C-alpha cells in the first residue's frame, strides 16, 4: 500500500520529479527503496535511504543523474532523474523495507571508551510496494491515433467463426483504451499491447473472434479513446469483400 | 552473481514449481542469516514480496509458497499451482552492496497444446488513401507462447519491416493470441501480387501459410 504520481512524458534533456508514499506516517521505521522495471529487461535496484536518516546510497549506473530523497515532516518520498535519455523510458518502483544493522568493526580508546566504530545494512525485505510510476522519454509531439479496420473477409474465417478488429495506428503518446460496442461485447476480445514504432509513434491492434452467422446480424463498432490528443474515436468494422 | 534459474517454467495446474537462486559468494552473516528474498510481478501489477530470510513466508502468502536453501544454493518450492501465480519471479540477495536481483523466472500455465487459427488482413481502402500500407496477421488462443511467424512478399520473406506483440495468458483456458503487422509503403505494396502470413507452432500438423491476393 504506498501511492505514487501518475505517468509522466518528458522531452529528451529534461527531468522528471516522481512522488511516492504510504498513507500518513505509516511506515516511518522502513526504510527507502527504488526499483527499476524495464518492460521486458528486468528488474533493478536503484538506491536507497535509511529510515533512520544516516545513509543515502545510489547504485554506479544512476549516480550521475539520479537523486533520492524524503522529507520528514510530510512523510513524503522524492525521486529525481535529470538530463533524461530515451533509455530511461521505464516503470520506476518505490518499495518500503526492513533490514539488519550489525556492527562490523569497532576502535576503543586506550582507557575503552569508543574511538570508532562501522555498521553495516543487510537488506531483510522490501515488504510494501507502490502501484509504479511510468516514465516516457521521447522527442515526439503528441500526435491522436489513425484508426483503420482489420475487415473479416473468406480469408479471415475458419469453421464457423470469422474475426475482426481496429488497428490504432501512429499516436502518442501511451495510454490508449480500445472498446467494443462501448462495453457491450466482451467475449472473445483480445487487445494486443502496443509496439513502438520506427517513427516514434505508437500502433495497436484490437481483435474480436465472432461467429460467421453475425456478420450480417450483428454491428461491431470499436471505441479507441486517447485521452492525450483528447480525442475519442468510434469505428464501425464492416465486411467489404 | 546471482544466476536465476531456469528462464521460462511451465507448470500444469496442481503440480509443483522449483525456482532456484544461485549465488557465486556466501549471503549468510552472523549466526544463521541467508539474506535473500523471492518476489513475484503478476502482469500489470508492482511486485509483492513472498519470501525472506531465505525461509520466511510473508504475512498473507499463501501456504504452497516455501523457500529452502543456504549460503550459495537457494530454492523457491511453490506447489499446488493455480492460474493466480502466473507471472515473474525474482530473487533478491542482501548480502553484499549494491543488492542486485536475479534475472527473473517467467512462470507459466502448462495446458494441453492448442494450435492458433491463422487469420490475415489485408490493406483496407481507407488506409492507403493515407499513403501507407499496413498487413495483419493474426494467430488466435494457442500453446504454448512460441510461434515463429514469417511475412512473404512474391514469396521473398521480409526482415526487418515487421513487429509483433503477444496478449497475456488468457486465464480462463491458459492460451495466447499474437498479433503480427507488416507496414509497406503504398508503391512498395502495389508493386507486389501476393502477401503471405507463414505461421509455425507445435499445434500445427504442418506449417500454415495464410495468404491473400492483392486486388
Amino acid at each position: 500500500q504506498l501511492v505514487q504520481s501518475g505517468p509522466e512524458v518528458r522531452k529528451p534533456g529534461t527531468s522528471v520529479k516522481v512522488s511516492c508514499k504510504a498513507p500518513g506516517n505509516t511506515l516511518k521505521t522502513y526504510d527507502l527503496h527504488w526499483v527499476r522495471s524495464v518492460p521486458g529487461q528486468g528488474l533493478q535496484w536503484m538506491g536507497w535511504i535509511s529510515h533512520e536518516g544516516d545513509k543515502k546510497v545510489i547504485v554506479e549506473r544512476f549516480k550521475a543523474k539520479v537523486t533520492i530523497d524524503w522529507d520528514r515532516s510530510t512523510n513524503t518520498a522524492y525521486l529525481q532523474l535529470s538530463g533524461l535519455t530515451s533509455g530511461d523510458t521505464a516503470v520506476y518502483y518505490c518499495a518500503k523495507g526492513s533490514k539488519h544493522r550489525l556492527r562490523d568493526y569497532a576502535l576503543y580508546d586506550d582507557d575503552g571508551a569508543l574511538n570508532w566504530a562501522v555498521d553495516v545494512d543487510y537488506l531483510s525485505n522490501l515488504e510494501f510496494w507502490g502501484q509504479g510510476t511510468a516514465v516516457t522519454v521521447s522527442s515526439a509531439s503528441t500526435k491522436g491515433p489513425s484508426v483503420f479496420p482489420l475487415a473479416p473477409s473468406s480469408k479471415s474465417t475458419s469453421g464457423g467463426t470469422a474475426a475482426l478488429g481496429c488497428l490504432v495506428k501512429d499516436y502518442f503518446p501511451e495510454p490508449v483504451t480500445v472498446s467494443w460496442n462501448s462495453g457491450a461485447l466482451t467475449s472473445g476480445v483480445h487487445t494486443f499491447p502496443a509496439v513502438l514504432q520506427s517513427s516514434g509513434l505508437y500502433s495497436l491492434s484490437s481483435v474480436v473472434t465472432v461467429p460467421s452467422s453475425s456478420l450480417g446480424t450483428q454491428t461491431y463498432i470499436c471505441n479507441v479513446n486517447h485521452k492525450p490528443s483528447n480525442t475519442k474515436v468510434d469505428k464501425k468494422v464492416e465486411p467489404k469483400s | 552473481v546471482l544466476t536465476q534459474s531456469p528462464h521460462s517454467l511451465s507448470v500444469t495446474p496442481g503440480e509443483s514449481a522449483s525456482i532456484s537462486c544461485k549465488s557465486s559468494h556466501s549471503l549468510i552473516h552472523g549466526d544463521r542469516n541467508n539474506y535473500l528474498a523471492w518476489y513475484v510481478q503478476k502482469p500489470g501489477r508492482s511486485p509483492q514480496l513472498l519470501i525472506y530470510l531465505a525461509s520466511s513466508r510473508a504475512s498473507g502468502v499463501p501456504d504452497r509458497f516455501s523457500g529452502s536453501g543456504s549460503d550459495k544454493d537457494f530454492t523457491l518450492k511453490i506447489s499446488r499451482v493455480e492460474t493466480e501465480d502466473v507471472g515473474t519471479y525474482y530473487c533478491m540477495q542482501g548480502r553484499e552492496s549494491p543488492w542486485t536481483f536475479g534475472q527473473g523466472t517467467k512462470v507459466d500455465i502448462k495446458r494441453t497444446v492448442a494450435a492458433p487459427s491463422v487469420f490475415i488482413f489485408p490493406p483496407s481502402d481507407e488506409q492507403l488513401k493515407s499513403g501507407t500500407a499496413s498487413v495483419v496477421c493474426l494467430l488466435n488462443n494457442f500453446y504454448p507462447r512460441e510461434a515463429k511467424v514469417q511475412w512473404k512478399v512474391d514469396n521473398a520473406l521480409q526482415s526487418g519491416n515487421s513487429q509483433e506483440s503477444v496478449t497475456e495468458q488468457d486465464s480462463k483456458d491458459s492460451t495466447y493470441s499474437l498479433s503480427s503487422t507488416l507496414t509497406l509503403s503504398k508503391a512498395d505494396y502495389e508493386k507486389h501480387k501476393v502477401y503471405a502470413c507463414e505461421v509455425t507452432h507445435q499445434g500445427l500438423s504442418s506449417p500454415v501459410t495464410k495468404s491473400f491476393n492483392r486486388g
